[PDB]
């Protein structure tokens, strides 16, 4: 508790859709390298050899996200080669993780300040390309009863009654709260814009957002477009028996989508912050982990948000923003329902359904978003947490400065 | 979304189009702006209404046919736009490259046969054409050549060059024997390595081909018809991918190599080359074409293909162009050429020179010994048909236009004279006073010399108008510069006819005035005694190595010394001593002659002798002698590594701003192209009189930079390195 | 803050590439073995606790991939709160795995965290996830790539170290190992690894060649990605004063290629009060340093000095030193650089004769240092890695 951890920035690179993506083309170490330039231009003369370490989330480290592209992307951008570099993967929540074990970092004081973040170009390196454990360990597989996610969002919405309206509504409220973000410049700041080697604009907006939703279209969609295989249904129901029947009811309109993109935060001490001229945006409160049933695999952010509440000694209405990761549509609806969350706290610059879920960028994405979310309202607290396969789950609260 | 350049609110028109009664268009191009077919901004907007017109009649097409109205298919671009290209027109670079690709990408994806009637040359923009048709047919005609040669001129094929044949030969394949160097096939070799399919003999049977191979293949490959192999279900790559483990095992190893074959130096095309390789076999066609966009605007606006593009098109036509030939004056055809001396020098002398169709007289003293220069007239023509480059017939008629002989007598026809016994200058004067009336009174007087004055040695000739300083190189058959050094008699008409004589033997020339050193001889001595300097000073002569190779150089200074012998330049280091020290002038002895001394003193004089800054066992270069460390008390001084790179440019550059200072040099051209081909000087930098315009560096870039760069290695390792007041204000 | 104590450190024997005894166990279940292991040393130990399994896996691919230590929590039955990570710090994955785990319980919001290691390269060979630095020349070009055992050599070549002084270390490492075995320094860290049936698959590290000779050393072929060419023209474009690289290391003298995984238990004082466990040794100090990329494995120098100038002690204070035995050189330049007693060295032997499991071997070598300390009733020990990249991790720990 001597030594707290801060936030001094936190930025982002716009997301790019699968399908004739405007980031296919760049590699995913080109997505980490921008945005250790763009720390550079908001802090020129910052003595880089204060930075320890460089921490990534990737929940793909196969082929261009191989061969720890945390210490590849030290290399190409030109850092003090004693600034580390580090790859884990705690599936979606890779983000969150390398932002907490940054904070735990410089809080054991043997760190001073610390890049955390994450990387995902599932256009380049889809879902699936690192192997695993499942399906190459049948007998692993077997035991476990593996189930995809997909289908467990859709045996929540059956366990908690969630219509395919209820899920339809949240997927529109989620659009509209993007677009509104978006055109209001909330994400001006943070978004930096890719560029190639000439300078030449990339991308700059988050391109899966569909802002002209409607009610109807969202209803002309079909649902679950690995889950199309046989098994999986009757696998999910031998372990939670008492379902007779699940309702599918996610599409890819009410579904996180599949982009490309990477996010970076930059965390330290109070005293290297002094040192290096820096302001602090916000104060790492508390982090938390925990777990759910590995079959139903989302529902996991409950315990260890209750785990992260205790830990900070706060309660829901102590934490005026709650942020957790639109994997699916009736995911955050069990979510507010369990903790009886306002829907007025509740991923209010939109979520993953509008612009995506870049899996191993997601955590460090949307804690981002908290943080200049807490500056524009000038509020006090916020909750991310963070779904996570195999029924992991990841908490964090943080508070403005 | 366009096939043209601009979209919003008037050039020449290059394609004919001729739709015949079977329904196979005929892309005939012929741009009346030029007898040479080129990638301009006509020809972009005339395949632009072509492609568009395919499209709109597609319903009534059943092939293409793409042939040329010119001697040659298609060679290049507009270099007079490319040359200007400005950081801040990456934009413009970026969509004129990916409007040319979307026009062939229409065209090779058109669900229709098309057949590139190649009747000519086709290179760069040429080959790139053709490479998106389906077939490719070329006559094998004379002169015809097939390659991507951009990466020349610090580029690299940016209308699908690098997409299509790292998609049609593998990564390796593609790069190695076609991207990396621009190498250059005639259509045979062409036919044998997969970028031409079929061969015929004369340029009339290529459209009837071209439309008999549309009309077979619509019939047995009806569905396969139009569509490259790439675009079908089950492509795969030769040699793999880079996700294939057999790829991806080697594939680390390919930037290292290029290094390797680089040694380290800053040229930024072939890396650009081997990025848009690899980062474009990882994706689709059309993602991949456009990553080779923006690595081709990114070499478009740099300064490296400013430089290369000055020197090796604008500065190289200038002088093919007659730019150094007398004005006015005409021709007088070579009948019989008079080599004197058969050493190693005259052997190459009259090779070229009977390569060329002319008659050779070569005159030496003993015909045993001056039977050796026809002998090695034979052992390259014995490699040459084994090589498969000459025949019987034409070896044959070569060696005859030879005539080794010794008689004087033998002259009575020769009005052409290179004199390439030995170096006295004394000497010379005599040797040379034998034929001189034996000849014609219209015979040139040549002499092949690398430091003493023709003035000099001209006063031994009664016809002094006709004695000339004609400087090969060694070897003479490959090295491509020749060096003419005007005296003070020289004529304007005896000059121009070895100005012709020289691009008739297939070389460059330059022309210079009298002077110790000229030009080629004076600079590549600056070189090696910076380097020799920095010996002496105390740094590691393995430092000194990778710095000549890093900075470009063919050869490391240390090593290149031992290559002309150190008594050589002890030597030249005494006659110019005598020449300072004769007309009232002190002599300053360059800081490098005591590493000299101190090496022949040691008995090291270079190679004849076994042993130099190297050791030589077996013929070869060994490595280091391991006591030049000790001697020269290596390692004392650490100078960084980029001040030893600048010592040896910035050496040879204001050597060279010193001779265009006095007048040795006539236009800058020619110190570019002197610089390049005589002593070897990096061709990124495009010449030593181009570096001071193109130096770039941390100080910025222009003449301006130069200064101060030059200013900034004056104030630590010593005022030669101060720029002549022509580079000051 | 709070301290961090070592309360478990066991690994599984190193199973050779070649006809391996291990070759035939899936990385997860070398795992699964050592969660078993710790579950009967300790019973009544209650696993709802265990808040975090943080496993190093270099090469995290197939069986490695899908966040392996995920599966090991699932497959072995335990608590699903008990989340899992895997990371990659290249070969301090192993050590870094531990140290993260100290700082985590350091920080307070853990109380007790598995941490270890797995790499089974007969399965999952080196750079089989492909790499960005490898597979893409942009990088490769601009970065000068090298690999380790090239930067090895230049290590040699610099200091002036023959063949014969690394070939003398690689025997040296293999007596070292061979007189511990003897000794059964090993027998109760070293968990045999065993099938489904309870079947003996591999009870002792098989790369161990103990009868090495000098002589035989001598007649071993230098093996310099390498014999692949450029490489050797690279190091020497930025080590420009070096003229020829002494390509001195062999098979012999360098890492075995070997599977094998490690685990550690780590937590707070009150975690080991609470659960009855006896702590063993406590956490010190970290540092990450690194050095040149170019020569790669001189990162370990100046990431002893940091770790050293943290806890406030001197090379005299430590009793023990473990560098990691990935090439001779290295460790022989570590000894020259830091002045280290010629006894206080690997003196167990190293990875030269047991191997070098990637993922695992930080967390491998430092259970035996937890072991000797034990043995020998010392006070402090030190254990570094270097790595790819020219990186490097260093801890010290002290014996409770
Ligand atoms: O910008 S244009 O498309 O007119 C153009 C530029 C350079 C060259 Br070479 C050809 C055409
Ligand atoms: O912007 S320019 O018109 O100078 C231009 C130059 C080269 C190319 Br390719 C395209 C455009
Ligand atoms: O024919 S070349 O490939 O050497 C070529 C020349 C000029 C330009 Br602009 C592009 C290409």
């Amino acid at each position: 508790m001597s030594e707290e951890a801060f936030i001094y920035e936190a930025i982002r690179t716009p997301r790019g859709k699968q399908k004739n993506g405007s980031l296919h083309e760049v590699k995913p170490l080109s997505l980490v390298v921008g945005l250790i330039d763009e720390l550079r231009k908001r802090h020129p003369d910052l003595d880089e050899n204060l930075i320890s370490d460089v921490i990534l989330g990737c929940v793909s480290p196969v082929g261009d996200q191989g061969g720890d592209i945390a210490r590849a992307a030290v290399l190409a951008s030109g850092m003090p080669v004693t600034s580390g570099g580090v790859q884990l993967n705690r599936f979606c929540a890779s983000g969150l993780e390398a932002v907490n074990t940054a904070a735990q970092k410089v809080r054991s004081g043997w760190d001073d300040l610390v890049l955390a973040g994450g990387v995902e170009s599932m256009s380049r390196v889809p879902m699936g390309s690192d192997g695993g454990a499942m399906g190459l360990d049948p007998a692993t597989n077997y035991d476990v009863m593996f189930v995809p996610q997909s289908i467990g969002a859709d045996l929540i919405a059956t366990i908690e009654g969630f219509s395919r309206e209820d899920v339809d509504a949240y997927a529109l409220r989620s659009q509209q709260k993007a677009a509104e973000a978006w055109s209001g410049g909330y994400f001006a700041k943070s978004v930096v814009p890719v560029r190639d080697q000439n300078g030449l604009l990339i991308l700059d907006h988050d391109e899966h957002m569909r802002p002209d939703t409607t009610k109807e279209g969202l209803a002309k969609l079909k649902p679950a477009f690995l889950a199309a295989l046989g098994g999986f249904d009757d696998v999910a129901l031998q372990k939670y028996h008492w379902v007779e029947k699940i309702n599918h009811v996610h599409t890819g309109g009410n579904s996180s989508g599949i982009v490309d993109g990477a996010a970076l935060v930059m965390i330290g001490s109070a005293a290297a912050g002094k040192l290096q001229g820096l302001t602090p945006r916000a104060r790492i409160v508390a982090t938390a982990t925990s777990g759910a049933d590995p079959v139903i695999m989302l529902t996991g952010p409950t315990p260890a948000t209750r785990k992260v509440l205790d830990r900070a000694g706060l309660t829901v209405d102590d934490i005026d923003l709650f942020e957790l990761n639109e994997a699916f549509a009736s995911v955050v609806l069990k979510f507010q329902k369990d903790l009886n969350i306002p829907d007025e706290k509740l991923n209010v610059n939109g979520g993953a359904i509008a612009m995506g879920h870049p899996l191993g960028a997601t955590g460090a994405m949307i804690l981002g978003t908290m943080v200049d979310e807490l500056e524009r309202r000038n509020a006090r607290r916020a909750l991310i947490t963070l779904c996570i396969g195999g029924g992991m789950g990841v908490a964090t609260i943080i508070e403005r400065v | 979304s366009s096939h043209h350049h601009h979209h919003h609110s008037m050039p020449d028109n290059t394609i004919q189009w001729d739709k015949d009664a079977d329904g196979i268009v005929t892309l005939t191009m012929d741009d009346p702006s030029g007898s040479t077919n080129v990638m301009n901004e006509a020809y972009i907007e005339s395949m632009g209404k072509a492609v568009d017109r395919l499209v709109a009649e597609k319903d009534s097409i059943t092939g293409v046919v793409v042939a040329s109205a010119k001697k040659t298919f298609f060679a290049g671009g507009d270099v007079k736009t490319m040359i200007q290209a400005r950081p801040e027109d990456a934009g413009d670079v970026f969509n004129t490259v990916e409007t040319i690709k979307r026009q062939l990408r229409t065209l090779e994806t058109l669900g229709k046969p098309v057949v590139a009637a190649i009747n000519g040359a086709a290179l760069g923009g040429g080959l790139e054409i053709a490479l998106a048709c389906h077939h490719r047919i070329a006559a094998d005609v004379k002169g015809s050549q097939l390659g991507l040669p951009e990466v020349t001129l610090g580029l690299l094929p940016g209308g699908g060059g690098v997409t299509r044949t790292v998609r049609m030969f593998g990564i390796q394949n593609a790069f190695v024997s076609v991207l990396a160097q621009g190498t250059r096939f005639k259509p045979a070799k062409a036919k044998e390595i997969g970028l031409v399919d079929e061969l015929v003999a004369t340029v009339e049977e290529l459209v009837p081909a071209a439309k008999a191979w549309i009309k077979e293949e619509l019939k047995a490959n009806p569905d396969g018809a139009g569509v490259q192999p790439w675009d079908k279900k089950g492509y795969k790559m030769p040699g793999g991918t880079p996700s294939s483990p057999g790829l991806a095992a080697i594939l680390p190893s390919f930037p290292s190599n290029l290094r390797k074959q680089l040694k380290g130096a800053p040229m930024p095309a072939p890396r650009a080359i081997l990025a848009a390789a690899v980062e474009g076999a990882q994706v689709d066609f059309d993602t991949a074409s456009r990553i080779e966009s923006r690595y081709f605007a990114s070499l478009v606006t740099g300064q490296v293909a400013k430089n290369m593009m000055q020197a090796f098109f604008f500065d190289l036509q200038a002088i093919n162009a007659g730019g150094s030939r007398p004005e006015g004056i005409g021709k007088t055809p070579i009948k019989r050429i008079g080599v004197l001396g058969a050493g190693m020098m005259g052997a190459g002398i009259a090779y070229v020179s009977a390569k060329a169709g002319y008659e050779v007289v070569l005159k030496d003293v003993s015909l045993e010994a001056a039977a050796k220069g026809k002998g090695y007239s034979e052992k390259l023509e014995a490699k040459a048909l084994e090589r498969g480059r000459t025949t019987q017939e034409r070896s044959d008629a070569l060696l005859a236009r030879i005539t080794p002989t010794a008689d004087a007598a033998d002259f009575k026809g020769v009005d052409f004279v290179i004199e390439a016994v030995f170096e006295n200058q004394e000497l010379k004067h005599k040797v040379f006073g034998e034929i001189e009336d034996i000849v014609e009174p219209n015979a040139i007087l040549g002499s092949n010399t690398s430091t003493l004055p023709i003035t000099g040695l001209a006063t031994g000739v009664k016809r002094q108008e006709d004695f000339i300083g004609i400087h090969f190189f060694s070897p003479v058959d490959k090295m491509p510069l020749v060096e003419i050094i005007k005296g003070e008699k020289t004529s304007d008409e005896a000059l121009a006819r070895v100005f012709d004589y020289t691009l008739a033997i297939g070389k460059t020339p330059i022309v210079v005035n009298d002077s110790r050193g000229f030009f080629t001889s004076r600079v590549i001595g600056t070189f090696v005694n910076e380097a020799l300097a920095m010996l002496g000073e105390g740094v590691e002569p393995a430092s000194i190595e990778q710095a000549g190779s890093q900075a470009g150089y063919p050869a490391p200074p240390l090593q290149l010394s031992d290559e002309l012998n150190l008594e050589l330049m002890h030597k030249i280091a005494v006659a110019t001593r005598k020449g300072v020290e004769d007309a009232g002038g002190t002599y300053q002895p360059h800081p490098a002659e005591a590493v000299v001394e101190k090496m022949i003193e040691l008995g090291r004089s270079g190679r004849l002798k076994g042993a130099g800054f190297y050791e030589y066992a077996d013929g070869k270069r060994s490595g280091l002698w391991p006591g030049l460390r000790e001697t020269f008390k290596s390692g004392s001084s650490q100078p960084p590594l980029q001040d030893m790179i600048d010592r040896m440019l910035f050496a040879e550059a204001l050597e060279t701003q010193k001779c265009l200072d006095e007048g040795v040099l006539t236009s800058t051209a020619d110190a570019n192209i002197g610089s390049i081909m005589g002593i070897g000087f990096p061709p990124w930098t495009g010449g030593s009189a181009q570096f001071i315009v193109g130096y770039s560096g941390p100080a910025g870039t222009g003449k301006a930079a130069f200064v101060a760069r030059a200013r900034e290695l004056a104030a630590a390792y010593g005022d030669r390195f101060l720029p002549p007041e022509s580079l000051l204000s």
